[PDB]
């Protein structure tokens, strides 16, 4: 579970469609992590294009 | 500063930081803050590509 909020103000991302860290690719950064079975970490990075 | 200048409290422990980073440097807001380091490097030569 993660939550955002957002002003409409922003362009479309001009380089589209995303990509992992370009930084004009993306009108929102997030992160959340997960795990598995083995007792692994991994990290997630979310992004959003409007 | 810590000598790799990452920055420390009275014991040596790192205060995480947002990481501004690209270039300019943009901040990584919700990325995992983490050991944030002041160190001196070169002016990178880069273009005047448009002035």
């Amino acid at each position: 579970s993660m939550q955002i909020n957002l002003n409409s103000t922003d362009p479309v991302p001009s380089k589209t469609p995303f990509s992992v860290s370009d930084a004009d690719s993306y009108n929102k950064k997030g992160t959340v992590t997960v795990y598995d079975s083995q007792g692994n970490a991994h990290d997630m990075n979310v992004y959003f294009v409007k | 500063l810590d000598e790799n200048r990452n920055l420390v409290n009275m014991q040596g422990m790192q205060l995480t930081g947002y990481p501004a980073t690209g270039t300019p440097p943009t901040i990584q807001q919700g990325a995992n803050p983490a050991p944030i380091t002041i160190p001196n490097t070169l002016m990178a030569a880069k273009s005047t590509t448009t002035a």
